[PDB]
């Protein structure tokens, strides 16, 4: 007992000779206006405003669905096509087109192309894993969502493939964190979110 | 070294930050705390802060903030103006 | 285990009991002390040189226990021992081994020279020893066997190591992994094992100096996690970023003492 | 005000304690006793090993013998008492057979008195005190026979014709060393206590008395001087200072220090704390601290 | 036995691969050389006997800017105003923008200065043996940095409006710094693997 008794008597003390160290090397740094950290002497330290470009204390860990799946299993959730299918007919309730001429055909399998290129890399980047902090839970702006306005498989989706996708490339490039352009400047921004962004290609593909 | 940055081609955050937000309020309470020309129907407040906070919310306070970049260049920004 | 024993020190380890110092006159001098001496008579007989340019010079034989508790975890046999002795000493030793069918497997190391030029800077009266012991620091310093000079002792244990598969799913290949236990590195990765694209230490100081600087920061940024992790903890990736850019952002790698 | 106890050393040890690795030494044999006769105890010992540097060179063991001056290696010493001759030493130390691997380890040990080699020189190599002085040998040789009789080993017996007796001691000290490179036992454990005394309200009071006293007949004795010349008389209740030790241990018991308000500064603190009666039980806990 | 022999065969998976990375050219012959087929174009008595003439050139495809690299081993060990001095005039002849010199081990400072010092504007890098003869570019901890022309140096200069020294340095005893063969001043992007969210971009200069 008079072990944990003393070595409680440490980090009494100890842990606070630690605590300074840090402090006396870091008060330094700091977020300037450009959206940069930098040194008291102007010495810049981070480009982001700690590589994601987000405030820690704003933010819950999430999860990739999109990752950790059989690319046979991936083609049952994605990708969409004519041949021997026409299952979301069903849904397209109500107003089907139908099928209208090309352009929609052709929206689907450009989705995809990206949605894919994104299955690849990652991984060829993240190990195996898949829990990531994000900023803003979007696994939960659905639901609750499904709560605001219901709506049950027997309602079917007053919607349009042609929108959701028009709705995203509206409301990617409306998440801009790096102002601005300034051409080349916006690309600092493009993969200062690029994570951020598969998580939207996944949870709002077609 | 100075600069000025054109009111026209503005770089940094349309928003009111985190710590803005803090010193406005900071500022105009004292103001008014020291008698001054309050720029909303007074909702009848006792809390030159409390008052200051009325004024925000309608975006009908003065001051402006001036953004320093670390090349010395600067931006003026208008309580209206900001998010 | 081809590797496991293909990277340490190994150098003069299964001696350990260990030298002895016998003056034998002429080069067909010995006793014991056990059995032996049979070797030396049988390699003399087959005379093949003996005389040689010069003679019978060596008054000074040394011997050498050779531990079979070494000779079993380590694949060693007794003319590689001795086998590459002389290739760093030129001929001014001569060793005897013996097969593996004796009981104590010992190994001589003579030394020749006169009539030598001798000298120079610093005379020696009194008398053919100390020259000796300073040898012998050398030689149990030096060297033969994948010994990574400074590398101790080596561990394995199986890493839970997660792979893809030409399917999706993922995968946990149980492979093995080799666990260092003190420096260096550099002539690590000239192994054949080994391997050059993940081999991993403990020493920043070093990684600096063998890797990138971005590499290095990585290091830290793995290294400080592996400090406040385990278990349950508090972990930030930004927070931890930042203390690693700071660190690796004039180059050197920047201390933060008291 | 209460005494506290204390717990410094043990002393008449016989006491490994070794040491490792900065490093320069390695393996040490403190014994700082002393008398013990009823108050002083001012007095050490300690010595080396060394077995570093693979070039120089092996395995070599030395001395200090306090409190002057540096490093003196064994044979010296014993030939300083009445054991010059080789081998004699050697069965004060170990006793064959033997059992050379103890031994052995004497070889480098010997060298180093390979010059001595009586009496004259070895009293010799012992002129560095000091505050420079002497003038030279007569003084030295006298300055050592001193040394031997009250600095060498000062327990045991501090008379004139008992050389003999502190020759077996340093055999002993360091036949317990050799044990333990060698690797035949293990260092002596410090965490006694067991081994370590508790000095009371008794031995405590002993050392200060004695620290003022020693100053009464130096105070009076310059008195006297003053007397004899120009004065003279005689003596006489005259001098006797009052005010010695009176308010001499007021304020040295008072507060934490040993000789105040001289120039005693770091003079380790009491030892002397106030009561501390809040409660009963917490009185009586006080009158057994240490 | 040989193997010293076989462990220079690693030299040139630590060689023609040190090329682009930069932008010279090299044959994708001669990045996929096995074992033997390293022997195949070099003839040697044995079994051992090998030196000869290990060491040739490459041509660049950025076109302008100039000029051309020489790779050019020993194979002479320690080394050596008698190698040093001596093997430059080569270098003056057939013209290059610069080249390598390897070596095991150590090098005579005498044959270091009295050279980088009329050289002018060429150069004179670096390397040695039993160092760097494995690819550390190829190392999950090693990012890959990529050069900068001095027009994209002016970029960041503006579009973070910064000075030549405010940035994060590079010293040059890095062995990426040698590998691409960085000068006190040019600047080096390089695309980590971070997280981060995202594919972060870090910039470096030299010191």
């Amino acid at each position: 007992g008079r072990e944990g008794l003393i070595d409680t008597a440490v980090k009494t003390a100890e842990t606070g000779y630690i605590q300074r160290r840090l402090v006396k090397a870091m008060e330094d740094v700091m977020v300037r206006y450009d959206g940069t950290v930098r040194n008291a002497m102007g010495d810049i330290i981070q480009f982001a405003y700690g590589e994601d470009g987000l405030d820690a204390t704003l933010v819950e860990y999430q999860v990739f669905d999109s990752l950790r799946l059989s690319t046979k299993q991936f083609e049952k959730k994605y990708r969409i096509d004519l041949m021997e299918d026409r299952s979301l007919s069903l849904y397209m309730e109500n107003s089907i087109e139908n099928d209208s001429s090309v352009q929609d055909l052709l929206d689907e399998e450009y989705t995809q192309l990206v949605a894919d290129r994104e299955l690849l890399c990652k991984f060829i980047f993240p190990k195996g894993d898949a829990r990531w902090p994000l900023p803003v839970n979007v696994q939960r702006i659905i639901q609750n969502a499904l709560q605001i306005f219901h709506l049950e498989a027997k309602k079917p989706t007053d919607l349009l493939p042609s929108d959701i996708i028009n709705g995203l490339n509206e409301l990617i490039a409306k998440l801009t964190i790096f102002r601005g352009s300034d051409r080349i400047t916006r690309d600092v921004q493009n993969n200062a979110t690029l994570l951020f962004q598969i998580l939207l290609r996944s949870k709002f593909a077609v | 070294s100075g600069k000025a940055v054109a009111k026209e081609d503005r770089t940094t955050t349309p928003y009111m930050t985190k710590y803005e937000r803090a010193r406005i309020l900071g500022t105009r309470a004292l103001q008014i705390s020291m008698n001054a020309p309050v720029l909303v129907d007074l909702e009848g407040e006792t809390d030159p802060l409390q008052i200051a906070m009325k004024e925000l919310a309608q975006k009908k306070i003065p001051l402006l903030v001036r953004r320093y970049l670390p090349d010395g260049s600067y931006e003026d920004w208008s309580v209206a103006e900001l998010i | 285990k081809n590797v496991q024993t293909q990277i340490e020190h190994t150098t003069l380890s299964t001696v350990t009991s260990a030298t002895e110092i016998h003056y034998d006159p002429d080069p067909q001098d010995t006793v014991i002390e056990e059995d032996k001496d049979f070797v030396e008579a049988f390699f003399a007989i087959p005379d093949e040189e003996v005389e040689e340019n010069l003679y019978k010079q060596s008054p000074w034989l040394l011997r050498l226990e050779l531990d079979r508790a070494k000779m079993l975890d380590k694949k060693l046999s007794m003319s590689d021992v001795a086998g590459k002795i002389a290739e760093s000493f030129e001929r001014d030793l001569f060793t005897i081994w013996s097969e593996d069918n004796a009981d104590k497997l010992i190994i001589r190391c003579r030394i020749i020279r006169d009539d030598d030029r001798k000298a120079e800077d610093d005379d020696n009266m009194i008398e053919e020893d100390v020259f000796l012991k300073t040898i012998e620091g050398h030689m149990l310093e030096s060297i033969s066997l994948r010994g990574v000079p400074n590398i101790t002792r080596v561990y394995m244990m199986e890493h839970k190591i997660v792979r893809q598969i030409e399917d999706g799913t993922f995968e946990r290949a149980d492979e093995w992994v080799l666990e260092t236990d003190g420096i260096n590195l550099t002539e690590a990765m000239t192994v054949e094992g080994v391997d050059a694209t993940r081999t991993y230490s403990n020493s920043f100081v070093e990684i600096l100096q063998i890797l990138g600087i971005e590499a290095t920061r990585s290091a830290l940024l793995k290294e400080l996690r592996n400090v406040i992790e385990f278990d349950g903890s508090y972990v930030n990736y930004r927070h931890l970023a930042l203390l690693c850019d700071v660190m690796t952002s004039r180059g050197h790698l920047m201390a933060i003492t008291r | 005000k209460v005494i506290i106890a204390q717990e410094r050393s043990a002393a008449n040890i016989v006491q490994v304690f070794k040491k490792a690795a900065p490093s320069p030494i390695a393996y040490v044999a403190e014994i700082r006793s002393a008398l013990e006769r009823g108050s002083r105890l001012i007095s050490s010992m300690q010595i080396k090993l060394m077995a570093r540097n693979t070039e120089n060179s092996g395995q070599t063991i030395r001395a200090t013998l306090p409190y002057i001056r540096s490093d003196i290696p064994i044979v010296i010493v014993f030939r300083a008492l009445g054991v010059v001759p080789d081998r004699d030493i050697l069965e004060h130390i170990c006793y064959d057979p033997n059992d050379f691997q103890m031994l052995e380890m004497m070889k480098p040990c010997i060298e180093e008195a390979f010059v001595i080699q009586d009496k004259d020189i070895a009293l010799d190599y012992i002129g560095k005190r000091g505050s420079t002085t002497g003038v030279t040998r007569e003084k030295r040789l006298r300055y050592a026979h001193d040394i031997l009789q009250k600095e060498l080993l000062p327990h045991i017996t501090t008379m004139e014709g008992f050389e003999t007796r502190k020759a077996f001691f340093l055999g002993y000290m360091i036949h317990r060393m050799l044990l333990c490179a060698l690797e035949r036992r293990e260092p002596d454990d410090r965490d006694h206590f067991g081994k370590k005394r508790l000095d009371l309200a008794g031995p405590l009071l002993a050392s200060l008395f004695r620290m003022l006293f020693r100053k009464m007949t130096r105070d009076v004795y310059k008195y006297m001087q003053k007397c004899v010349e120009t004065n003279r008389e005689f003596n006489l209740t005259l001098a006797v200072k009052s005010n010695i030790i009176t308010n001499g241990l007021r304020y040295s018991l008072a507060t934490g220090n040993w000789g105040d308000q001289k120039r005693s500064m770091v003079n380790r603190v009491g030892v002397s704390q106030v009561l501390n009666r809040y409660t009963f039980a917490s009185t009586l806990s006080h009158l057994r601290r240490t | 036995e040989e193997k010293n022999i076989v462990r220079v065969f690693r030299a040139w998976k630590t060689a023609h691969q040190l090329v682009h990375d930069r932008g010279y050219g090299v044959s994708q012959a001669e990045l996929d050389l096995t074992l033997d087929q390293f022997k195949a174009m070099h003839c040697g008595m044995g079994r051992n006997l090998d030196r000869t003439t290990l060491s040739f050139y490459a041509k660049p495809s950025n076109d302008s800017n100039k000029g051309t690299i020489y790779i050019e081993f020993a194979k002479e060990p320690s080394v050596g105003i008698k190698e040093m001095r001596t093997f430059v005039h080569t270098l003056g002849d057939h013209n290059h923008k610069t080249g390598i010199l390897i070596y095991a081990n150590s090098m005579t400072p005498s044959a270091a200065k009295i050279i980088a010092t009329v050289t002018g504007q060429f150069t004179i890098e670096t390397f040695q043996e039993s160092d760097l003869i494995v690819n550390i570019t190829h190392h999950e901890l090693v990012p890959k940095h990529i050069l900068l022309s001095p027009d994209e140096k002016k970029e960041l200069l503006d579009r973070y409006k910064l000075r030549e020294t405010q940035l994060p340095r590079i010293q040059l005893a890095d062995p990426v710094a040698r590998y691409l063969g960085l000068k006190r001043g040019e600047v080096v992007k390089i695309v980590r693997r971070s997280e981060t969210s995202g594919r972060y971009n870090s910039y470096r200069i030299c010191a």
